RNA sequence: AGUGGGUAAGAGC
């Protein structure tokens, strides 16, 4: 019964969840675009390393 | 009894081991403690140590 | 040379003269301090994991803040991008259920 | 974080803990990404090496180490728990949890007080030390 | 308006 109250609760937030999540893709990668991530940052000297 | 006599013992032992003369030659020092029958290291001791060792082992003979 | 000792009145070649009064008059309680000291550095314990530790434990960080690391930026604590463990709810009520279910849980 | 040590399964944290005979054990419940984890983590290390004398430090990952979380309570972002011969210390902070320092202390001077009352009352027999700084009020003006 | 921020610890029966 737990599986199938969770199928139903995820079925029921499937309502824009892909929507949302590529909102969500977008977003992330229009504020890397200025700002790279840390390790970014450091993978040219990581591979002189 | 035999506590007091061997306490008493060890004491002029130390007091005989603190009036005791040994040169500070390092090689003199390990030849001295060959003739002895003793090995010259003990489990990696430093040069005082063994100068030490030394003055106990005259003390003692 | 030949030289005696002010302090032993041995007669001492002068080549090891100085370092003969060096060592000479060398306090026993500097060799007590010193032994004291390699005891007390061997009385210490590891407050820190060794290097195997600390690499695992930032490859176990890095695989859950992809924020910083990896190529795919997935939420805060998500690595991405059977058997449930038992375990006692510290009631004394519980703890005859809960050793028989680590029984259970035997291979 | 990285730099203390470890524990990877509740026998390793039971066997810490009843290891320690004259130490209180400082144990941080929490996930070593979590950035208040990362705040007590930073602060323990700062002051990992001052209170070796009478403390140590262990770290336990309780998404790998579930088995005190239904126990102890273990669902804040991070926890701090005390212990001291076998046996969990409290403490009156002042926030109405004596049972753990739920919240992140930006100070290692707060944390170092706090080790050391903890330390001196367990040592005396108590199980519940008062905080030598009141936490009821986070002082900010 | 409002919840809290108000657990003494300990000994075995």
């Amino acid at each position: 019964a737990d599986a199938i109250y969770a199928a139903l609760d995820k079925r029921m937030d499937e309502r824009r969840k892909e929507r949302r999540e590529q909102r969500e893709k977008e977003e992330i990668e229009k504020y890397r675009m200025e700002r790279p991530k840390i390790q970014q940052q450091f993978s040219d000297l990581k591979r002189k390393l | 009894s035999e506590r007091q006599a061997e306490v008493l013992a060890e004491f002029e032992r130390r007091k005989r081991a603190r009036q005791i003369n040994v040169s500070t030659d390092d090689s003199e020092v390990k030849a001295c403690l060959r003739a002895l029958g003793e090995p010259i290291t003990l489990f990696g001791e430093g040069p005082a140590e063994r100068r030490e060792r030394l003055r106990n082992i005259l003390s003692v003979v | 040379e030949y030289l005696v000792s002010p302090i032993t009145g041995e007669k001492i070649p002068a080549s090891k003269m100085q370092e003969h009064m060096r060592i000479g008059l060398l306090d026993p309680r500097w060799l007590e301090q010193r032994d004291r000291s390699i005891r007390e550095k061997q009385s210490d314990d590891e407050v820190y994991a060794p290097g195997l530790d600390i690499e695992s434990s930032l490859k176990q960080l890095a695989e859950r803040r992809t924020d910083i690391f990896g190529v795919e930026e997935t939420a805060i604590g998500k690595k991405i991008g059977p058997e449930e463990k038992v375990t006692w709810d510290g009631h004394s009520g519980s703890m005859a259920r809960t050793q028989q279910a680590a029984q259970a849980n035997i291979t | 974080s990285y730099m203390l040590p470890h524990l990877h399964n509740g026998w390793q944290v039971d066997q810490a803990i009843l290891s320690e005979e004259d130490r209180v054990v400082v144990i941080r419940f929490g996930h070593d990404w979590d950035p208040t984890c990362m705040k007590m983590d930073e602060v323990l290390y700062s002051i990992a090496e001052k209170v070796k004398n009478f403390a140590v430090i262990y770290l336990v990952d309780i998404t790998e180490v579930p088995d005190f979380n239904k126990m102890y309570e273990l669902y804040d972002p991070c926890t701090v728990m005390f212990f001291f011969r076998n046996k969990h210390i409290m403490i009156d902070l002042g926030t109405g949890n004596n049972n753990k320092i739920n919240w992140a202390m930006e100070d290692k001077q707060e944390m170092v007080d706090i080790i050391e009352t903890v330390y001196r009352g367990a040592r005396k027999g108590r199980g519940l030390v008062v905080s030598p700084k009141d936490y009821s009020t986070k002082y900010r003006y």
